[PDB]
RNA sequence: ACGAGACUCUGGCAUGCUAACUAGUUACGCGACCGGUCGGCGUAACUUCUUAGAGGGACAAGUGGCGUU
């Protein structure tokens, strides 16, 4: 009875990535009512992991300068579009998020060579806290880009791109720079 | 402590070629009460008392006065 | 980064030789301790004493410590050094010897000596670590 | 070659040219028998799973 | 013949559980005074969940209470801290009656005299005060008083030759005539500093104990030292049985009950499942109180529980 | 039978006076669903929702509460809420009750009982603020 | 031995102490509106809120691992 806003449910919902189920807090002790917290979950290492998801997509929505600190406008944008993806798929929106959370986060990558070098790149695994924090943060930025000079409203382009990414749709700009991390880890094998 | 422990001067001499600069600096020793120094000690010195030498009682005596 | 420094440890250390008997494994009676037995210009000195204190006391507890000398402690460790087995190590009823110490011995004129079994000697020569 | 997950055993270490990636052991989920060292990229703790896309190469030690 | 078993415990302190009180007034009401600048009545349900459970919690101390009395009637509660104060509680209300101010340093320990006229206050300060219900100082016994800390003072509940009975940790047994409040005896042969003396319930023996481990009984009407029991520890706390002629000793970790007709141990109890994670150092026993009617000992314990044993026969 | 027990957040603080009532939650004034921002309006009730209408029913509560900005003075009326709750709960009712109330407040949110120390950070001179730094050129 | 640390100032905690018409809060009276809202008026309680003094409080102290243990 801790349903978000006042209308989302989390019972429902289903991780069924095994991989993310401990980095995506959504279930129950994770169930608030709002995405707004304080919280002091940078204090310590992995602590971030305690925080719920929804929280953490309406931090990452405060972004280019104009809009740093702002969190109640994002909260807003977050209530808006969930209102929203409830109305395009008829899902939870909970259950919205976390499949485009599932479906965002890049499995392999490529850094600088292995051991050393200056040359080239060495393709890599990729932690499942950072699979949440880059998808998350793609999710953000292919909506921030939709919204940017475009009568299509926030919290419009947000909804969309959560849901394309729920679909694993290359509409999505948050499944095409996966693909082509992906891509580039493959060819630097 | 270099506020209270130590008393700094400088002062200026006018000699023929030019001015000498003199800095004279003094460390007080600590005095307990009687101004030749501060009272209180320095932060970091730690004084342990004496232990007076007693002697472990053998046995019970009661003493009724 | 919690290291002591060596005020601190060498404050504690001699509070600890001087005082073993009133303190224990309690940080807050061995800071009252502490603060009634020694002149300690700060608080939060004291306190760092009285936790190295008590740290230091838990080590004795399991044995001894390379800093602390107490006098008392001396007489029961070497009380505990005073085991004594009772049948000594060195009574055998029959020790093995070498031909050679048995030559060696019949040579000092202890030859007679009955507890002696002649063990048989060894036949290869090999006795050294092999070279490369 | 399918996707298989595997989990993190022990940390190794350190590596990279800027000290960027974790070098890790890890055991694999349904085998849970056979391990090897991989390099991941991000912060890493014990036991977390990481979906290997590729999972017969082995990092180099050290 | 008759042996002591565990019977519950009481949780809700979150600090360790430095004193014990129990009256013959409320069987089923306990005072339990914790380093949690707490202290606890507790209510004693005597259920299947669990023995009692916190009923009301006394607070406005500054730091630990180290000693807690309740009245002849169980209406009113005596409290030392190491605040350096004394408080008197009304127990109906659960605020502070009265305040007792004057000891410089931590009080150490408290009693309230049989008619409950008097207060005497033993304090880290070498000091033994003595007040009335109102909260003033009558007598400060300052000079011929212990060089050292004091630990414990305690009346004598004989209505003749009023005296109390002191210990410090100058591992001297002080006894001093209530009338006057001079030294009457004074009492040598520990080896260690003293936590804890006791006064038997007839006024006849005082037990006292600390770092020695050595528990020393001491005739008080005619002032000579009795007979010295062997505890294996450090003695924490002493009580008497008030019907059986027993007396126990918070040994360590341990309790133990000694018969001082045969002298010998009665029972050991100790409680503590071992395991594991046996590198770590068990909870020792700081507080030890009968029940009224003495078929009932509550144990406190560093691990901030109050263990209650019953005599079950056997 | 009154408490006034407060709560802070950064500079905001408020205190809650609950006194024997029959349900009334006022802040400043103003009833609890009125507060400003309203977005955070979740963030208020959730004591009353935690702990239902019938633990607040035979209580009185109101709050004053002065000190810096909307978000603050919000997580201060909840504080001083829920520790006036718990203060009433404790002097007058029971320790089992108190118990349970405490347990469902500290187990939804620390912060509704305890506050939380972070305050601002001064300024250092060599910068805009307490860590940034005018630009370097060389 | 100097430097580092210690130290001083400062930030957080105290329903414990000291005490306030140049700070208040409760309570009670008198008023204004529809028991409620009164930075409306006035005077008892008192110190939670405000001030600012003294003291307390944290020490890697407790537990479990890693370490030459």
């Amino acid at each position: 009875d801790i349903k978000l806003f006042g209308k989302w449910s989390t019972d429902d919902v289903q991780i069924n990535d095994i991989s993310l189920q401990d980095y995506i807090a959504v279930k129950e002790k994770y169930a608030k009512y709002l995405p707004h917290s304080a919280g002091r979950y940078a204090a310590k290492r992995f602590r971030k992991a305690q925080c719920p998801i929804v929280e953490r997509l309406t931090n990452s929505m405060m972004m280019h300068g104009r809009n740093n600190g702002k969190k109640l406008m994002t909260v807003r944008i977050v209530k808006h579009a969930f209102e929203i993806i409830h109305l395009l798929t008829g899902e939870n929106p909970l259950q919205v998020l976390v499949n485009a959370i599932i479906n965002s986060g890049p499995r392999e990558d490529s850094t600088r060579i292995g051991r050393a070098g200056t040359v080239r790149r060495q393709a890599v695994d990729v932690s499942p806290l950072r699979r949440v924090n880059q998808a998350i943060w793609l999710l953000c930025t292919g909506a921030r880009e939709a919204a940017f000079r475009n009568i299509k409203t926030i919290a419009e382009c947000l909804a969309d791109e959560l849901i394309n990414a729920a679909k694993g749709s290359s509409n999505s700009y948050a499944i095409k720079k996966k693909d082509e991390l992906e891509r580039v880890a493959k060819s630097n094998r | 402590p270099v506020n209270y422990y130590v008393d700094t001067a400088v002062r200026h001499v006018l000699l023929r070629q030019g001015v000498l600069g003199i800095k004279v600096k003094i460390m007080l020793p600590w005095d307990p009460t009687g101004k030749i120094g501060p009272k209180k000690p320095l932060p970091d010195h730690v004084s342990i008392v004496e232990p007076k030498d007693e002697i472990l009682p053998t046995t019970p005596i009661s003493e009724q006065k | 980064g919690r290291v002591r420094t060596k005020t601190v440890k060498k404050a504690a250390r001699v509070i600890i030789e001087k005082y073993y008997t009133r303190l224990g494994n309690d940080f807050h009676t061995n800071k009252r301790v502490c603060e009634e037995i020694a002149i300690i210009p700060s608080k939060k000195l004291r306190n760092k004493i009285a936790g190295y204190v008590t740290h230091l006391m838990k080590r004795i507890q399991r044995g001894p410590v390379r800093g602390i000398s107490i006098k008392l402690q001396e007489e029961e460790r070497e009380r505990r050094d005073n085991y004594v087995p009772e049948v000594s190590a060195l009574d055998q009823e029959i020790i093995e010897v070498d031909p050679d110490t048995k030559e060696m011995l019949k040579l000092l004129d202890f030859g007679s000596l009955s507890n002696l079994q002649v063990t048989q000697p060894t036949v290869g020569m090999n006795f050294k670590t092999p070279r490369g | 070659q399918p996707i298989k997950l595997a989990r993190v055993t022990k940390v190794l270490g350190r590596t990279g040219s800027q000290g960027q990636c974790t070098q890790v052991r890890v055991e694999f989920m349904d085998d849970t028998s056979r391990s090897i060292i991989r390099n991941v990229k991000g912060p890493v703790r014990e036991g977390d799973v990481l979906t290997l896309l590729e999972s017969e190469r082995e990092a180099r030690r050290l | 013949t008759e042996q002591m078993t565990l019977r519950g415990t009481l949780k809700g302190h979150n600090g360790w559980v430095t004193q014990i009180a129990t009256t013959p007034q409320f069987p089923d009401m306990i005072l339990s005074a914790s380093r949690d600048k707490t202290i606890i009545m507790w209510k004693l349900t005597r259920d299947e969940t669990n023995y009692g459970i916190p009923q009301r919690a006394l607070r406005g101390h500054s730091h630990f209470v180290s000693d807690v009395v309740i009245s002849s009637d169980g209406q009113f509660a005596l409290s030392g801290s190491w605040d350096g104060t004394l408080r008197l509680w009304d127990l109906t209300t659960g605020t502070t009656t009265r305040r007792f101010v004057g000891h410089t340093k931590d009080v150490l320990s408290v009693a309230f005299s049989s008619d409950n006229r008097q207060i005497v206050s033993g304090s880290r300060d070498k000091t033994i005060k003595l007040w009335n219900t109102l909260g003033v100082c009558k007598y400060t016994v300052q000079d011929e008083s212990h060089s050292e800390w004091v630990s414990c003072v305690r009346f004598s509940p004989n209505s003749s030759n009023p005296i109390i009975v002191s210990c410090g940790w100058d591992k001297l047994v002080k006894v001093w005539n209530l009338a006057n409040c001079k030294l009457k005896t004074n009492h040598i042969g520990h080896t260690g500093y003293l936590n804890t003396v006791t006064v038997s319930p007839d006024g006849s023996l005082c037990a006292s104990g600390g770092k020695d481990g050595q528990a020393m009984l001491w005739d008080l009407n005619e002032g000579k030292h009795l007979y010295t029991l062997d505890g294996g520890d450090i003695i924490n706390a002493l009580c008497f049985s008030p019907n059986r002629y027993w007396l126990c000793a918070a040994t360590g970790p341990s309790i133990k009950i000694w018969d001082l007709e045969g002298k010998i141990i009665v029972d050991e109890l100790k409680q503590e499942v071992i395991s594991t994670s046996s590198k770590a150092e068990p909870p020792q026993c700081t507080s030890l109180a009968w029940s009224a009617d003495g078929q009932t000992l509550f144990a406190g314990y560093t691990d901030n529980l109050v263990r209650v044993w019953q005599v079950t026969i056997g | 039978q009154s408490v006034q027990v407060f709560g802070r957040k950064k500079t905001a603080t408020a205190v809650a006076h609950c006194k024997r009532g029959n349900g009334l939650i006022k802040v400043n004034g103003r009833p609890l669903e009125m507060i400003e921002p309203r977005t955070l309006q979740y963030k208020l009730l959730e004591p009353v929702l935690l702990l239902g209408k019938e633990r607040f029913a035979g209580v009185d509560i109101r709050v004053r509460v002065k000190g810096g900005g909307h978000v603050a003075q919000i997580y201060a009326i909840r504080q001083s809420i829920s520790k006036a709750l718990v203060a009433y709960y404790q002097k007058y009712v029971d320790e089992a009750s108190k118990k349970e109330i405490k347990d469902i407040l500290i187990q939804y949110d620390r912060t509704l009982l305890v506050a939380d120390p972070r305050r601002c950070e001064s300024k250092k001179f060599g910068g805009p603020g307490a860590r940034a730094r005018y630009q370097k050129s060389y």
